[PDB]
DNA sequence: GACCCTTCGGGAGGTGCATCCCGGTCTCGCTTGGCCTCC
DNA sequence: GGAGGCCAAGATCTCAAT
């Protein structure tokens, strides 16, 4: 409840994207940023702060929140990249000053690293790698640069732990049409099927956390769209 | 319960490089990057994340103590919960997935896998990656090439005896030999190669074949080698590192940290302070970092950050200021209920 | 212890000669049975 | 004498390169 605006937010990808199925969405990133911010995790609480500072649809059940779109430049485009994940078991992990291991003929029975409930996971997942990440949203753009920039958030998939999506250089740049929900009928974020809105079909929550709740059929844009930042930064 | 924002850089005293699967090609080795060869590299946030779990797992074990046998009290499945975060018997709690706040107990009693979860259970630790400032802090470092220890000093051949030294000759001329095999074997199946791309459709099967028994031709000349199946004088191939004096600017978080939890992750910070080296290649002394970070926290109420001290790692010691990150280091200091079993 | 009067110019190079060589790695991210000793 | 533990075996093949 304030004086909102669309704005469209452009940040420069430090780190490949990981994204799990359905595109990440603005909201999503803010409602981190807030569960950090307030030091809750409940959704009631982060929610009801949250629809302070994004517009938020009652008709559609959905932020006025974009979701991901690459920002790819002549330079560089969208590319294809691997998050690698792996178990460094070093000698100092596999050290008798750290456990005490299993003892036969005085021998130590070595971890069986080939493979088991003790193997070396290597756990790789696609990614992409684009120079911007762009999205719209209606909000109030000062509480968003805020939590952008000092929050620890990322754009995409486990940025916590991982640190996939990694951005810096948070612009935000006032916008003329509300392009957060709808853009010439198709959706742009994930949206009630009977909203009217063609996109790929989908089941998910509408609002974040988007793991939590029940999972409804909802009309969601490809998960992977680029655009030129030439034609992002025309507002 | 409250955020804890740990803003900073990363100064590197030496060289910082990280092998990762996906960035090194057989052209190269090269750092991480978001893009083609002409984006700016990066350290990777997850070796940080597993040099500090692994800090902080070595400061559970300090302060745990061994047994009275001195044996350690943790066992393999133990170990294994604390280090990678599996469980390799079934026995961890399965908590519902419906819910967020799960494993409260557990995140009370075991502040390490609160901080760094298990599966199952998120961890409160975000720790980001080292992106550096400058344009140019990166260069292709290491190299060399392995030398023959007696080609280059003299006096070491006063030492063999004289089947020593005809054992010598016959290692030297079997390389030279193997040496020269290989190239023209080499030669072949580059031919091949480059009139792969003129092959037609069918005949792009035969030229593979060809180009894997060239391969395994290759490996056979160096299993008929006696004296040594490898060649001892090679090039060895330089690794691309940061700098030294290269600034990274390095972001990390703990997300509803109790002074235990928060007071756990400084007194890893200042175990890792001892040997403070992320990535490998430590033989030349890679990896070795100062780093400054801004602890800073959220007001209450409102989206304005609050600076509750700071911490500077350098080789001449550890500088905590602010009597917040104190009172978080005696709190987990004083607490007698931690249970990592 | 009062003050003149401060120069002209010549003339600037040429040569050789530019090397040879090595020698380019090994793992690994799975499960299961066969078999060796052990408690 | 399971019971721990090791070791060898199992199909065919993966193009991107300042």
């Amino acid at each position: 409840m304030l004086n909102f605006k669309p704005y469209r937010v452009i940040m420069s990808s430090l780190t490949p994207v990981v994204i799990s199925g359905i595109a990440p969405s603005l909201d999503g990133i803010l409602y981190e940023a807030l569960s950090q911010a307030i030091p809750s995790n409940e959704p009631g609480v982060v929610l009801a702060r949250l629809k302070e500072i994004l517009l938020f649809n009652d008709e559609l059940g959905v932020f006025h929140a974009s979701s991901l779109r690459f920002g790819i430049t002549p330079e560089q485009g969208i590319g294809a990249t691997t998050s690698m994940r792996c178990d460094y078991l070093s000698p100092e992990k596999l050290s008798t000053a750290m456990f005490s291991p299993r003892t036969r003929r005085g021998l130590f029975t070595r971890v069986l690293l080939t493979g088991g409930p003790t193997k070396r996971r290597m756990t790789t997942r696609p990614a992409y790698s684009a120079p911007y990440l762009t999205f719209d949203f209606v909000g109030s753009s000062e509480a968003v640069e805020i939590l952008l920039n000092h929050a620890h958030v990322g754009v995409g998939y486990d940025y916590f732990s991982a640190a996939n999506g990694e951005f810096n250089n948070v612009t935000i740049l006032p916008l003329d049409i509300d392009t957060s929900i709808s853009n010439e009928g198709m959706a742009l974020r994930p949206v009630p099927v009977n909203s009217g809105l063609n996109g790929i079909k989908g089941v998910s929550p509408l609002i974040p956390p988007y793991f939590v709740g029940e999972k409804l059929n909802i009309v969601h844009p490809a998960p992977v769209r680029t655009q030129l930042i030439s034609s992002l930064l025309r507002g | 319960m409250r955020t804890l924002n740990f803003n900073g850089k990363i100064s590197t005293l030496e060289p910082l490089t990280v092998t990762v699967k996906n960035a090194v090609s057989t052209s190269g080795h090269r750092l991480p990057r978001n893009g083609g060869f002409n984006a700016a590299p990066y350290f990777p946030g997850t070796s940080i994340r597993g040099t500090l779990r692994h800090a902080a797992h070595k400061v559970i074990v300090d302060r745990v103590g061994l047994n009275a046998d001195g044996k350690s009290p943790f066992d393999l499945a133990e170990h294994f919960m604390l280090a990678q975060g599996v469980d390799i018997n079934g026995e961890a709690e399965t908590f519902a997935p419906g819910e967020i706040n799960a494993g409260a107990e557990l995140r009370s009693k075991n502040p390490l896998i609160s901080l760094f979860g298990r599966w199952g259970l998120s961890g409160k630790v975000g720790i980001g990656n080292a992106i550096p400032d400058g344009d140019n802090q990166w260069g292709m470092f290491g190299g060399g090439a392995r030398s023959i220890m007696f080609q280059r000093d003299e006096s070491l051949m006063e030492f063999l005896e004289t089947d020593q030294v005809d054992r010598l000759e016959r290692l030297l001329e079997e390389q030279a030999e193997a040496s020269v095999d290989i190239s023209q074997i080499k030669t072949e199946q580059d031919a091949l190669k480059k009139a792969m791309k003129s092959a037609d459709k069918d005949t792009k099967a035969e030229l593979q074949i060809k180009v894997r028994e060239l391969d395994e031709k290759i490996q056979a000349r160096k299993d008929q080698k006696q004296e040594s199946r490898e060649s001892i004088r090679r090039p060895i191939d330089p690794y691309e590192a940061f700098i030294t004096g290269a600034e990274l600017s390095h972001r990390m978080s703990i997300k509803n940290a109790t002074d235990e939890e928060a007071g756990l992750f400084i007194s890893a910070l200042i175990r890792f302070a001892a040997e403070p080296r992320f990535g490998g290649h430590a033989n030349h002394n890679c990896g070795l970092v100062e780093a400054h970070w801004t602890v800073t926290t959220w007001k209450p109420g409102e989206l304005v950050p609050v600076t509750l001290g700071e911490i500077v790692i350098t080789p001449n010691g550890v500088e905590i200021t602010g009597d917040e990150l104190f009172a978080m280091v005696k709190a987990f200091n004083e607490n007698q209920s931690f249970d990592f079993t």
